[PDB]
């Protein structure tokens, strides 16, 4: 500006600390939902950082919220801040964090396609939900919703000194008047579908039991083929064909969902009478009578004021049963999951 | 917006948003061989007035407003009134502070219409010419206001504290709309930038209690704090009133502002 003061402006310049001045990141690029994995230039630490330039410019809403969130949030199952640049000429800003070489999109995926070149480890399984549970805790403590959780968003870091813990990431920071209605549904609850008006920590819950579903088996529980409607009535018919469809005593609720008469008009309680949790999980190796089943049911109750808390869900007695959660998920072993590739593509 | 609602103690603007009250005095003496200490508290209540009128005039929660007026205070509690004009920075932390919530949004043009308006309608008094700044300079200006603040966004006040010692009391009918707006007042003094706001909260309540002649002694007694700090508080807010009979900002501030320290220019 002009009629800023011209020895404040320089002094602030000179001293401004520059995200190419600090790190190398070109060529370093791994993701893009720009995320690079960078190193320091003075070569003090050999560690490895995510760097994540935020998209468009300046400081948007969902910018701010992020920045403002993250600069408060401190746990050690959710993705730590570092530090914020902000590039002055360009107006672009770019965030720093600690470098999570894997997460359970690419662990699931690669415990998947391992079945095909013919099980996930079950003390990991656990250990894995366990820590979810507490850094959603956390969040949901603070009055923080993720708003998104997938495999996706639940990093876990490699060889270092915070080896196989969970880091939950790319929370949903900003959703105008925190509405699913404004602009994968595979983890999405059954009360969006059939839309629900906010998010809540009910909706956060459900996205956990499909992950933790998705880790015992190496398939996504809810899995269906790919608008401004929360309808979706395939995702619905999945999640039916799964849990059989609910009696009115199992949601007296459901009357009030906004999609309800809708619901009534393409579905009917007889296409689902042979189906169940209980059902599915047993074809899929999982007994009904363990503790891990239970458990699960209580994640994936369709009424959401029925679901299980954060909270309760880390006092079941599932945590307490042989083999007890680690705090490394590898247990020590070695780790079989390839490191993430840097991408070249223009 | 209950978002960190529990988390003061292990807050940023706890942890690094609290100063002491002379290295305070001591950053304001670069300003204080332009302005007295007295022309000095009188800006403070000029800016927190205009930030009210901007957020009044944009329909925010006093909320908002209050996060706003804290942002201003810390940018000018480091750098001197000379650094970036207040007139800018005003409407820049109001801004920014409606951003960090996500129900609803203040565009570009009804930001500075706001600008605008507020200033030649509530404030020409003290600025005969039209607010000069497009959105460019509110842009450049929280590149700036954001840095200085070390991205520290989420700030505590004392209404949501206030509110529940009310409740508690079983006096929120009788004691609450004053109480609320004694806490608007104490954004004209730098009481936000030396205590917690709970604290702040039971001072207003204490003033409060006293202008309405309802003994509240029991309860306050049956409270585990430093009523020390209590008192403190309550002199501040006793001297604020009286600063306020004696202040005449309609007949004052233009002369304060022209002696405000002027940006050096560019060479
Ligand atoms: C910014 C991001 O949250 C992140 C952070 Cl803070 C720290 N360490 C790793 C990452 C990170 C990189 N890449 C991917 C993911 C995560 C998720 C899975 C998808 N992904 C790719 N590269 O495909």
């Amino acid at each position: 500006d002009d009629k800023m003061d011209y020895d404040f402006k320089v002094k602030l310049s000179s001293e401004r600390e520059r995200v190419e001045d600090l790190f190398e990141y070109e060529g370093c690029k791994v993701g893009r939902g720009h995320v690079y994995k960078a190193k320091r230039k003075d070569g003090k630490d050999d560690k490895d950082y995510a760097l994540k330039q935020i998209e468009g410019t300046g400081i948007s809403m969902s910018a701010c919220r992020e920045i403002a969130l993250l600069r408060e949030l401190k746990h050690p199952n959710v993705i730590s801040l570092q530090k914020v640049f902000l590039s002055h000429a360009d107006r672009k800003v770019w965030l720093l964090f600690d470098y999570a070489e894997h997460d359970l999109w690419h662990i699931i995926k690669f415990h998947r396609a391992s079945k095909a070149n013919k099980q996930l480890p079950r003390g990991m399984v656990k250990s894995l939900l366990y820590q979810i549970l507490d850094g959603i805790h956390y969040l949901h403590a603070n009055w923080v919703l993720h708003r998104d959780l997938k495999p996706a968003n639940i990093l876990v870091m490699g060889e270092g000194p915070e080896r196989g813990r969970v880091k939950i990431a790319d929370m949903g920071f900003a959703r105008l008047f925190n509405s699913p209605l404004k602009p994968t549904f595979w983890y999405r609850a059954p009360e969006l579908l059939l839309g629900a008006r906010h998010y809540t920590k009910a909706i956060d819950i459900w996205a956990i039991g499909c992950i933790f579903a998705e880790l015992l088996t190496s398939e996504p529980i809810f899995h269906c083929r790919q608008t401004s409607n929360p309808y979706h009535h395939d995702q619905l018919d999945r999640i039916f064909n799964v849990m059989g469809f609910p009696a009115d005593k199992d949601w007296e609720d459901i009357k009030k969902m906004p999609e309800h008469s809708t619901l009534m008009k393409d579905f009917r309680r007889n296409t689902y009478t042979n189906c169940s949790l209980i059902k599915y999980m047993e074809k899929h190796k999982v007994k009904p009578d363990s503790k891990a089943f239970h458990l699960l049911q209580k994640l994936l109750t369709m009424d959401p004021i029925k679901r299980i808390t954060s909270e309760q869900a880390m006092q079941d007695p599932y945590f307490l049963e042989d083999p007890l959660p680690t705090s490394d998920v590898f247990a020590g072993c070695q780790i079989p999951y390839p490191k993430r590739e840097f991408l070249t593509e223009e | 917006d209950k978002a960190m609602a529990g988390n003061f103690w292990q807050s940023s603007h706890y942890l690094q948003w609290i100063l002491d009250k002379q290295d305070l005095l001591k950053e304001r003496q670069k300003d204080l061989k332009f302005l007295s200490e007295e022309e000095y508290w009188k800006l403070q209540i000029f800016f927190t007035n205009v930030i009210q009128a901007l957020g009044e005039h944009l329909k925010l929660r006093q909320q908002v407003i209050a996060t706003a007026t804290v942002y201003f205070k810390r940018f000018y509690a480091r750098y001197s009134l000379k650094s970036i004009d207040p007139v800018l920075m005003a409407p820049t932390c109001v801004f920014l502070a409606s951003k960090v919530e996500e129900f609803g949004v203040v565009s570009n043009t009804r930001l500075i219409a706001a600008a605008t308006s507020v200033l030649k309608t509530r404030f020409s008094y003290a600025f005969p010419k039209e607010f000069p700044y497009r959105m460019n300079h509110i842009l450049e200006c929280e590149f700036y206001l954001l840095e200085l603040m070390d991205c520290c966004l989420i700030v505590y006040h004392p209404y949501r504290p206030l509110l529940q010692y009310v409740q508690d009391m079983g006096q929120e009918d009788m004691l609450l709309p004053l109480a609320w707006r004694i806490v608007n007042d104490t954004y004209r003094t730098d009481l936000c930038l030396l205590y917690p706001p709970f604290m702040i909260a039971l001072a207003c309540l204490h003033v409060a209690c006293v202008v309405q002649q309802k003994d509240a002694r029991q309860w306050f007694a049956e409270l585990s704090v430093d009523m020390e700090k209590i008192l403190e508080i309550i002199r501040v807010i006793l001297k604020l009133y009286e600063q306020w009979k004696n202040f005449d900002e309609r007949k004052e501030m233009a002369t304060i502002l022209s002696k405000m320290p002027k940006p050096k220019p560019p060479p």
